[PDB]
């Protein structure tokens, strides 16, 4: 029906693929960041996952926050002691943008264990807007995914939950996901889940939509297969903890395929 | 900071903020400045402002009001809009006795539909289309404004905020508490607004939710299969309305179809027979 916006689903997809290029963080901004590291960013993003889970925020919100963070850190030197304050500020911004009932500012100050005051959280908010110049409507993985989900035949909660799961795993690891577009990552995660749960593969319907072939999607699909395989051994574990729950059908408990047969 | 803007008069308040009319002292450019008070010890920058600013930066179309600049201070935020002469409501009221020429109604509708089709093409719901949020200039243009209840949507759409659209302009799916709603809701509004340009009275002026729905249930007709239409399962009913040519009446009832999935899209409406002859008259101000 109109909930699938028949007349506008393609126009929207065009625009989001253009905007995704425009909203893109600088690959390896971390090398230019004297004091913070990729490992540090992994601790942050993982913490954001927990925060979304505690407050029951949308998954869209989580992806927005991460975009907000990487773009900000793309242009603003940040000392480690201030890393969490950037991320708090972003979660707040993403919440305000995306949620019907975002948590209060006080709740964003509670989750920092009073590392920061309410006025630091708010001053960072204005700074973040200034640096991003209010460009907050950033396309995400989840946003492509949900469209890709429309081409299923039939639908599979497991694949859905499992495609979601894999997309999110990407957020944690700047290397190597800063070098893929949200659209590409989402294609890769959709294949990889579909395969695992059904044995099926990137649909032709979606080859016609995206212009992406399993050939185009292989550099990514390999990095994410590896990510999926070494996931139980990653230092960061909130995503897996999250997708063990039954809301997600315990897809973190399913076993990665061993070979993708490419 | 705002030393180059010189204030002229107040021109009202909308979803949020006070809007004044101003002149750039250096270029002579007349503008409108929405002034948004920030709560710098409390909630910081309002969610409504974050949405309007961001969404209105994406949206560059001649039938959508132009954000020009955004001036930050530590305690204030000022949105600099292009200035338009007045709103559809005020024009409709000045036009209460004379009427609005049927050519202009087409023009205004057409522009509104181009405008809104542009929104929908770009992942945005306006969600508060009402004559007071539509601005006209002296040369026959009309533009969507007040994007404070706007929202970037995903595909398919999720449950969004229930508290949306002024009652009169609110589509039935929202009234009935439907888990989902979509681009349908904005069309419904333009459908209500189409009618209001013709007659200059609002089409569904309810005092309450209950009254708002009964005015639609009536236009629908008498029962066929689904007996009480006050059900989240949108039954299939399109209204009847027997100075609007046969085409006009069709377009309207397509824009006001009770089932959201069958309601015309903005894109579709743009190609309707109604607009074959459509031109661009100037208004009588």
């Amino acid at each position: 029906g109109v909930n699938e916006v028949p007349d506008y689903h393609e126009d929207i997809h065009t625009y989001l693929r253009e905007m995704e290029v425009k909203c893109k963080p600088k690959v390896g901004y971390m090398k230019k960041q004297p004091d913070i590291t990729n490992s540090m960013r992994a601790i942050l993003v993982d913490w954001l996952v927990e925060v979304g889970e505690e407050y029951k925020l949308q998954n869209e919100t989580l992806h927005l926050a991460v975009n907000y963070i990487d773009r900000f850190l793309s242009s603003m030197s940040v000392l480690r002691g201030k890393l969490q304050l950037v991320g708090t500020a972003a979660m707040l911004l993403a919440s305000k943008f995306e949620e019907i009932y975002p948590p209060e500012v006080a709740e964003f100050v509670y989750i920092t264990d009073d590392t920061y005051t309410k006025k630091q959280v708010l001053r960072m908010e204005h700074l973040v807007l200034k640096v991003l110049a209010f460009d907050l409507a950033a396309p995400t993985i989840n946003q492509f995914l949900t469209q890709y989900f429309l081409h299923q035949q039939p639908a599979n909660c497991k694949v859905e939950s499992l495609a979601m799961f894999l997309g999110e795993l990407s957020l944690i690891d700047a290397d190597p996901y800063l070098k893929y577009l949200p659209s590409v990552i989402a294609a890769a995660a959709f294949h990889l889940a579909l395969y695992t749960v059904t044995g099926q593969s990137w649909p032709e319907s979606l080859v016609q939509k995206t212009g992406y072939t399993l050939e185009t999607l292989k550099p990514c699909l390999l990095d994410l297969h590896q990510t999926y395989l070494r996931a139980p051994q990653h230092a960061q574990q909130s995503i897996r903890e999250k997708y063990k729950n039954s809301k997600y059908h315990g897809v973190s408990l399913l076993n990665p395929p061993e070979t993708l047969n490419v | 900071s705002m030393e180059n803007f010189q204030k002229v008069e107040k021109i009202g308040e909308g979803t949020y903020g006070v809007v004044y009319k101003a002149r750039n002292k250096l270029t002579g450019e007349v503008v409108a400045l929405k002034k948004i008070r920030l709560d710098t010890e409390t909630e910081g920058v309002p969610s409504t402002a974050i949405r309007e600013i961001s969404l209105l930066k994406e949206l560059n179309h001649p039938n959508i009001v132009k954000l020009l600049d955004v001036i930050h201070t530590e305690n204030k935020l000022y949105l600099v809009f292009e200035f338009l002469h007045q709103d559809l409501k005020k024009f409709m009221d000045a036009s209460a006795l004379t009427g609005i020429p049927l050519p202009l109604i087409k023009s205004y509708l057409f522009q509104l539909l181009q405008g809104l089709a542009f929104c929908h093409s770009h992942r945005v719901l306006h969600r508060d289309l009402k004559p007071q949020n539509l601005l006209i200039n002296t040369e026959g243009a009309i533009k969507l404004a007040d994007f404070g209840l706007a929202r970037a949507f995903g595909v398919p759409v999720r449950t969004y905020t229930h508290e949306v659209v002024t009652l009169w302009y609110r589509a039935p799916e929202i009234l009935l508490g439907c888990k989902y709603y979509s681009t349908a809701v904005d069309i419904w509004s333009l459908g209500c607004i189409f009618a209001e340009m013709v007659t200059r009275r609002a089409l569904f002026p309810g005092d309450s939710e209950i009254d708002q729905l009964f005015r639609i249930f009536r236009t629908l007709g008498t029962p066929d299969e689904v007996v009480w239409p006050g059900v989240t399962s949108m039954p299939d009913y399109k209204p009847s309305f027997p100075p609007l040519d046969e085409d006009g009446r069709s377009l309207l009832s397509q824009m006001l179809h009770y089932d959201p999935n069958k309601r015309i899209s903005a894109k579709a409406a743009l190609a309707h027979p109604f607009f074959q002859d459509v031109t661009k008259p100037v208004p009588h101000l």
